[PDB]
């Protein structure tokens, strides 16, 4: 039965673990959100045959860049993360992290994925990207850097309301499928 | 105010929530300890028609040692759980009282993409595919095949910073567990920079070889000989000798010696060697700045080195002060890991070493 290893990457707290919890649970939003998600597994459905979708989070490995690459073999697809309200993880995904997964995994797809969408409304998160002239990414920048690092496309989502939040994984599994090959090995 | 948030748990509750995840982590950790040891590693051993003995330590490494640690640590924090009140729960102490057990996760770190090639190659075989999903639907263990579950201690060693900051943060200053659970943070971020800083260094040993090789001129021994870690470089100015003449030298710190080379006025990749100082007999002085003592020159950016039994000395200049103040930290960070290391016995293997210079007889002699 066919699998799909989709492996999440990206600085720390842009709510990567946050993403892949409110996807793959249904909680309250009042509920406590563990800091730590466990390997995944679920069945999808695509033309009608069932795929195993396998979700791997890499939340705390952001300092470690030869730990980082352990979780790279078999992967299928990449969700590149950065925080819409955060600047320097952006600048991040074209210093650090798409550099780094094209490096180890060169023939495998990538989606650049915008999170926390909801900040863009929060008094102090615009309060206080303010006081260092800074404001948060708009979607057009961001889809201007997903073409000239060769994304499949971008995305956008709010963990907390869920906008945008199934349709992350359904794009994910369609870049995964598109037309063994786009695995990544051996490195 | 105004109070337009959404709701939020008090802080003491959130403190609750943590302590529960963390429990909570450790047994379904231990759990997929226990699924890997009991569910594959047993029924590998069973059949010695389908895994030898190299097989099984190559694709399992250590799990079976840090499974039996875990038992441990579990054990532990659960004696520290507080049932009437789970937010007064003290668990910074296990954690310190573990500390040393942690470095198992080194060793599984270090091997664990020769773990992932070997399982790729059995996976090409339908004979192996069906037994791995066999054991996996009898351990009754989640559709993840068994790499992605060889995976989880690294996840894992990863992972307790992490919770450990999400505790301190809902943890107030006079509780009897700040002081403890800030330093169990620390204990743990040290642990998983020192592994990743320890497999860094294992990965680069072939680097040095390689970097020795396209240096001019080598003299005397390999790097490899005495060092297996560069530490710092740059480019300093230097006087051997006093009324000598200032060179302009770049200068590689290695654990136990320094070598410098100086780059051809042209090619500026193209590196000669110019010798070597034995770090074990130098002290580094650092000078104040002004005017030298026979010596006798002046100076802005300076610092020296004696040697310890007899009266020899060098005069070392970096342009900037942020320079200076690098290579202070360089030579303090050489002692400091050489002592960490003739502590623990911490040798370069010998099959390293022939590992490392059969690449440069890969890019011809």
């Amino acid at each position: 039965m066919q699998t799909i290893k989709c492996v999440v990457v990206g600085d720390g707290a842009v709510g990567k673990t946050c993403l892949l919890i409110s996807y793959t649970t249904n909680k309250f939003p009042s509920e406590y959100v563990p800091t730590v998600f466990d390997n995944y597994a679920v069945t999808v459905m695509i033309g009608g045959e069932p795929y195993t979708l396998g979700l791997f989070d890499t939340a705390g490995q952001e300092d470690y860049d030869r730990l980082r690459p352990l979780s790279y073999p078999q992967t299928d697809v990449f969700l590149v993360c950065f925080s819409v309200v955060s600047p320097s993880s952006f600048e991040n995904v074209k210093e650090k992290w798409v550099p780094e997964i094209t490096h180890h995994c060169p023939k495998t797809p990538f989606l650049l994925v915008g999170t926390q969408i909801d900040l863009r409304d929060d008094p102090s998160t615009i309060e206080k990207l303010a006081k260092n002239k800074q404001k948060p990414i708009t979607p057009e920048t961001a889809e201007k850097l997903a073409r000239d690092l060769k994304a499949v496309k971008y995305v956008e989502c709010s963990a907390l309301t869920q906008k945008g939040l199934k349709n992350v994984f359904d794009e994910a599994i369609l870049a995964a499928l598109e037309p063994k090959s786009r695995r990544c090995v051996l490195l | 105010c105004l109070c337009l948030g959404r709701p939020l748990q008090n802080r003491d509750q959130m403190r609750a929530n943590v302590i529960n995840e963390i429990m909570s982590t450790e047994r379904h950790y231990i759990k997929h300890l226990k699924d890997i040891c009991e569910g594959y590693l047993k029924q590998c051993r069973k059949r010695r028609d389908m895994f030898s003995d190299e097989q099984l330590k190559v694709i399992f490494g250590n799990i079976e040692d840090i499974y039996r640690f875990q038992m441990g640590f579990v054990r532990d924090l659960e004696k520290q759980y507080n049932n009437d009140d789970p937010h007064l729960s003290e668990i910074g102490p296990c954690f310190l009282e573990h500390q040393d057990g942690f470095w198992i996760y080194s060793e599984y770190c270090n091997n664990h993409l020769d773990a992932c090639m070997e399982l790729s190659k059995l996976m090409k075989d339908s004979r192996y595919q069906h037994f791995f999903e066999a054991c996996r639907l009898l351990q009754q263990m989640i559709d993840i095949a068994i790499d992605g579950f060889l995976l989880t201690p690294v996840q894992k060693i990863c992972k307790y910073p992490l919770q450990l900051a999400e505790l301190l943060k809902y943890t107030a200053q006079d509780h009897s567990d700040y002081r403890y659970v800030a330093a169990a943070l620390a204990v743990m971020r040290n642990v998983t920079q020192q592994i990743n800083e320890r497999k860094r260094r294992l990965e680069n040993i072939d680097k040095i070889a390689q970097w020795q090789a396209s240096v001019l001129d080598w003299e005397g021994d390999d790097i490899l000989d005495r060092s297996s870690e560069l530490i710092y470089t740059g480019e300093m100015a230097w006087i051997y000798q006093p009324y000598g003449r200032n060179q302009q030298r770049v200068f590689f710190l290695f654990d136990h010696q320094m070598v410098l080379c100086k780059k051809d006025l042209i090619r500026r990749d193209i590196l000669y060697y110019k010798g070597r100082i034995d770090m074990d007999k130098y002290e580094v002085i650092d000078i104040e700045d002004g005017r030298d003592d026979d010596f006798n020159v002046s100076m802005k950016n300076a610092f020296k080195l004696h040697n310890k039994e007899t009266e020899e000395v060098h005069l070392f200049f970096a342009k900037k002060l942020e320079e200076k103040i690098r290579w202070l930290r360089a030579f303090r960070e050489e002692r400091k890991m050489v002592q960490e290391d003739e502590k623990i016995g911490f040798e370069i293997s010998e099959n390293q070493k022939r590992q490392a210079a059969m690449t440069v007889r890969k890019a011809s002699k």
